[PDB]
RNA sequence: UUCAAAUGAGAACUUUGAAGACUGAAGUGGGGAAAGGUUCCACGUCAACAGCAGUUGGACGUGGGUUAGUCGAUCCUAAGA
């Protein structure tokens, strides 16, 4: 055990110098895209302080959607006034609607 | 796609929805002077045509991605 | 304070009268409270090996007796509410019969 | 910039073919580039010369 | 960490279920790491993954 | 306002001889 | 259905061109009042019936 | 620490890159001034045989004694505008002629690698042996050949803002290193330049440079630093990678916009004995400039579709820098092979062509240069997947450009302070502030730079030196001088120039800078400068 | 259903490991037809939705992915139109 511990030598090297601390070096993208991929989103906005006011009026623009808890702008569905099968009764002494 | 470019010797491209093998492959061998093995096609889900192109061992597909400047 | 004991749980009256499917986990809630009863301490630790020794016969099958070490240790980390935990581990034993609470001597 | 209608009226058949052919390569080239550059303004006036050739060579 | 994808492409790559791929649970980020199935042969050619056997069904009182 | 100030400040502040080597290639 | 009819899948790759939400340079235009995309379709909430 | 190992690294290093640059040189004039040779080198074959010709030279020191040595700085061929970042690779030259077809005669002998007379040549190259980086760099001026003189000698001087560039870049590294130097003996430190008992400062550094470039009509590029080196931290990416802890004297818009108006890098520190320090000076001549204007830098691109400017220049970065903090797992196996062979390198910037079996070449055939494009091809298709992934970056290549301050003043940025750029790959270019005082972003200047008219391009000279300031014990002669690794008398000996500036005697820090020259001048009662000599090859 | 660790501001509900169970091959397994149309997979990621919760998701944001001379359609005719 003592010749494998003295084997297994750790020495460090000028990535340890260099990078063995930092992190990052590279903006991290809002998207999680690689390099050379589009972003449907956000490429026609060239500067973040635009990016950040143009995300803060989408969540506005957000708010009143949410409150009627809709699963998403494209949550469209529409309820009637009154149903007639609910509303439609005289019950006679015979076949009913429902049981 | 440029996996296959040293998996198979293979170039991807986005061709007409217009277009047969025939003329896929008459095209490629006009505009990079190469000889085709085969072509094969599909319909993406986008709605456009991509085809696999297999160029001959007399050709290295790599030498025509470094011409056309992607890579 | 840093401190080790062996203990004898009574399982037997504490699971007296329970519905089959909560047998190990009453088993387990009530290690916890005679951990916290006996040490002082509201964070504490079941090894996994305790574990298997309680569910060993499957969820109704818990010993009647059932022989535990209790350490009493300091709590490391400056973001935890409380400064001591007690971790309770199993004492696999020939009986749990017979036998009394006694001292650890950690060495 | 690009090319003016004008100007492409003094030029002959064949002239006129090798310019719509050189715009056709330059255009493959911008749209090679696009692919790594989504915002590329010359892609505009170049499609813009190739019918612009397009419509004299008609004419 | 989330080793889901990587618990799938073991059993795929071992050729067994996903109830027969054990992952070393010390070797969190490496596994993490692992992304694809060559890194994934990698990491069962050097033991961070292992196969577990098949649950014995004896035939001995039969 | 200091935005101001300074834009006026840079607007007020903005409105022989040698020879080396020789005749030869080092 | 897998096998299906090429007009069919020619719907529904103009489907799929279509599902998005807007681009964010739309709402730093003069006099904008497009704020959200209310046309906005999801396979799980209408269904587009061929 | 300073020791006799570490001193005899820097020594050996220093040496090699001498060596380097002589080979260089000499190359050049070979193929442009004495034309002798049959066939006239172009820029990437000189890069890459300058490349070859250290490899081959490093071989020899240090085997299996060092952990890590290699090329530190690729060698880099900067004319004119190009201040920095030019090391072409070779399978690029059709490349270069078809991306810049249609555009302009200024950038023409970058594009097409053959060299003009009256043509500023910048060669910068670096070598490292152990993690400890000798880097030189020196401007050169290429001439017309006189017909009528026996001797091949230049028809005439250099003239003009060129000239200006080059004769104030000489002078002020001659005077840093002698400001440097004077560190070691503090009483020699004339009145005049600062007080007698006190020590070298980075606000007489800055107050020298400046005085000696305001004095010769040229501005200090933005990428000018005097700085102290470490082991493996030289600043060999400098404005790429980010360092903990900072010793040394920058340059920046934002000192321009400070004197108009009269990890971060302050002008607030004293040199200390047993530094090691890395001296690189850019000087932009204002020859045509006829107003009061900011020096900036403009980065080159691959895109010939961003814009219609005819001046434009379009080009690829040949040198990368791997980011050891990123990991990533590539799917390509040519991108994974790759990428182990770029971890061998370290934390230096490298070409793609170091990277080959074949390189360096033994015997220089074609054969072996096929090869070596061979090999090219397939490190591309790496090299795209890995870039991709964040897993290594590019040095950008950079041209100095002049700006006007009236446009800079009557522009209106609605955002101020908060505007950067979101689409920077590079996370410290993206968020910065070259005008703090006026609240003006990067992303806006380069706006302002695009939208104005007269925004010109400005030639720029280089001169850069790596210094040790050897102790009492370090030193030979048991007591403290200076020792110049790389440049000097033999190595970087100034071109035939001529201008019509001058240093005004009559200023305090002028006749500072003369009582410097002098009493580096006095070897016997003044300062001590040892230069490292070139190593003989044939 | 339980234990420990990891992640996280926050874990009954997420990940790994440790246990206890269940579907029991007419399956809670492995594929298809009708129908749906991207829901498949990766990265980012929690305002709304998942009648508790949520770091998770068939959710939200950005992309990748469907390769045929031999499998089908295409051809033949049936009741019929
Ligand atoms: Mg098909
Ligand atoms: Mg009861
Ligand atoms: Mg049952
Ligand atoms: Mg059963
Ligand atoms: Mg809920
Ligand atoms: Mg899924
Ligand atoms: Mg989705």
């Amino acid at each position: 055990q003592n010749r494998a511990a003295r084997k297994n030598r750790y020495v460090e090297r000028g990535s340890d110098v260099v990078f063995g601390d930092q992190d990052a070096l590279t903006a991290s993208t809002e998207n999680g895209v690689k390099l050379r991929q589009t972003d449907r989103l956000l490429d026609g906005v060239a500067d973040g302080s635009m990016r950040s006011k143009a995300d803060r009026m989408a969540k506005m623009e957000r708010r009143e959607r949410n409150r009627h808890a809709k699963q998403g702008e494209s949550d469209r569905h529409n309820a009637v006034s009154l149903s007639k099968h609910l509303f439609s009764g005289k019950r006679g002494v015979g076949k009913t609607d429902f049981r | 796609a440029m996996k296959k470019v040293e998996d198979g010797n293979i170039l991807v491209f986005q061709v007409s929805m217009k277009a047969n093998k025939y003329q896929i492959k008459k095209a490629v061998k006009e505009l990079y002077e190469v000889d085709v093995l085969k072509v094969n096609t599909l319909v993406r889900p986008n709605g456009t045509k991509k085809a696999y192109v297999r160029l001959t061992a007399d050709y290295d597909a790599l030498d025509i991605a470094n011409r056309i400047g992607y890579i | 304070d840093v401190v080790t004991r062996e203990y004898t749980i009574n399982l037997h009256k504490r699971l007296h009268g329970v519905s089959f499917k909560k047998r190990a986990p009453r088993a387990v809630k009530e290690i916890k409270k005679f951990a916290k009863l006996h040490m002082g301490t509201d964070d504490v630790r079941l090894a996994p090996e305790l574990n298997q020794a309680i569910w060993k016969r499957g969820v109704k099958g818990v010993e009647y007796r059932l022989r535990l070490r209790i350490s009493r240790k300091r709590n490391e980390e400056e973001d935890a509410k409380n400064p001591l935990f007690s971790y309770v581990e199993p004492v696999l034993v020939a009986s749990a019969k017979g036998l009394q609470t006694v001292v650890v001597e950690e060495d | 910039a690009g090319v003016k209608a004008y100007e492409l009226r003094t030029k002959s058949k064949e002239q006129l073919a090798s310019q719509l052919v050189d715009l056709k390569k330059e255009l493959a080239e911008l749209k090679v580039q696009k692919l790594s550059r989504p915002s590329l303004p010359k892609i505009k006036t170049v499609r813009k010369s190739i019918a612009c050739v397009l419509t004299v060579i008609n004419e | 960490a989330n080793l889901r994808t990587q618990k799938r492409l073991a059993a795929s790559v071992v050729g067994v279920g996903k109830r027969k791929v054990w992952l070393d649970p010390n070797e969190t980020s490496e596994i993490a790491q692992a992304n694809s199935r060559n890194a994934i042969r990698k990491l069962v050619k050097n033991g961070t993954i292992v196969k577990k056997a098949v649950t014995v069904h004896s035939k001995s009182r039969t | 306002s200091s935005l101001t100030l300074v834009k006026e400040a840079l607007w007020s502040v903005i409105d022989q001889g040698t020879t080396l080597g020789g005749p030869f290639f080092p | 259905a897998a096998q299906k009819s090429f007009r069919i899948k020619q719907k529904m790759a103009k489907a799929k061109k279509q599902n998005r939400p807007l681009p964010q340079w739309i709402r730093l235009r003069t006099n904008n009042t497009i704020r959200y995309n209310a046309k906005r379709r999801n396979w799980r909430r209408t269904k587009m019936n061929i | 620490i300073l020791q006799e190992s570490v001193l005899n690294k820097y020594r050996t290093a220093g040496q090699i890159a001498q060596t380097a640059l002589k080979y260089v040189t000499s190359l050049i004039n070979d193929s442009y001034h004495s034309k002798t040779t049959q066939r006239q080198l172009t820029v990437p074959e000189l890069c890459l045989l300058t490349d070859s010709f250290i490899l081959t030279r490093l071989e020899q020191y240090y085997k299996n004694k060092v952990n890590e040595r290699g090329i530190a700085i690729p060698t880099t061929i900067d004319i004119d505008q190009i201040s920095g970042g030019w090391c072409p690779e070779i399978d690029d030259t059709q490349n270069l002629l078809n991306w810049n077809k249609g555009k302009d005669s200024t950038f023409a002998s970058s594009v097409t690698g053959t060299l003009r007379p009256g043509d500023l040549v910048k060669i910068t190259l670096g070598v490292h042996i152990d993690g400890y980086t000798s880097e030189v760099s020196h401007t050169m001026v290429i001439y017309p050949v006189d017909e009528t003189k026996p001797i091949l000698q230049p028809t005439g001087p250099l003239l003009g803002g060129k000239a200006d560039a080059v004769a104030a870049a000489h002078i002020a590294m001659e005077t840093v290193v002698a400001l440097l130097a004077c560190a070691l003996t503090p009483e020699k430190l004339p009145a005049s330049l600062g007080g007698t008992s006190s020590g070298i400062t980075g606000q007489l550094i800055r107050t020298i440079v400046d005085t000696i470039a305001r004095s010769y009509n040229c501005g200090v590029v933005p990428g000018s630093r005097v700085r102290r080196i470490r082991r493996f931290l030289a600043g060999q990416n400098e404005g790429i990678v980010a360092e903990r802890e900072y010793k040394g004297v920058v340059w920046t818009e934002s000192h321009q916009e400070a004197d108009l108006l009269s990890a971060i890098p302050s002008d607030d520190f004293v040199v200390q004995s047993g530094e090691v320090y890395l001296i690189d000076l850019k000087m932009a001549s204002l020859e045509h400039c006829t107003k009061k204007g900011l020096v900036t830098l403009e980065t080159v691109d691959s895109y010939t579709g961003k814009s219609h400017k005819a001046g434009e220049l379009i080009a690829r970065p040949g040198a990368y820098v791997r980011d050891f903090a990123q990991t990533h797992i590539l799917k390509l196996k040519t991108s994974r092979q790759l990428l182990t062979k770029i971890d061998k390198q370290g934390v230096y910037p490298f070409k793609l062509s170091h990277l080959s079996s074949n390189f360096p070449f033994v015997h220089e055939n074609e054969e072996e240069l096929q090869s070596l494009k061979k090999d090219l091809k397939s490190f591309r298709l790496g090299m795209s997947e890995i870039s991709n992934n964040y897993l290594c970056v590019e040095s950008p290549i950079q041209i100095a450009r002049w700006v006007p301050w009236d446009h800079i003043l009557k522009a209106t940025n609605p955002n101020g302070n908060l505007s950067y750029d979101a689409t920077s790959t590079l996370t410290l270019p993206g968020h910065e502030l070259p005008l703090p005082k006026l609240g003006v972003s990067a992303i806006k200047l380069k706006s302002l730079m695009n939208s104005t008219k007269e925004s010109i391009s400005l030639p720029v000279a280089r001169e850069c030196n790596t210094i040790v300031l050897c102790d009492s014990s370090v030193s030979t002669t048991d007591r403290p001088e200076l020792l110049r690794l790389t440049g000097g008398s033999k190595t970087c000996q100034p071109s035939w120039i001529h201008s019509q500036h001058e240093l005004n005697p009559q200023d305090s820090i002028v006749q500072g800078i003369f009582q410097l020259a002098t009493l580096a001048k006095d070897k016997r009662f003044g300062l001590l400068l040892k230069e490292t000599q070139p190593m003989k090859q044939k």
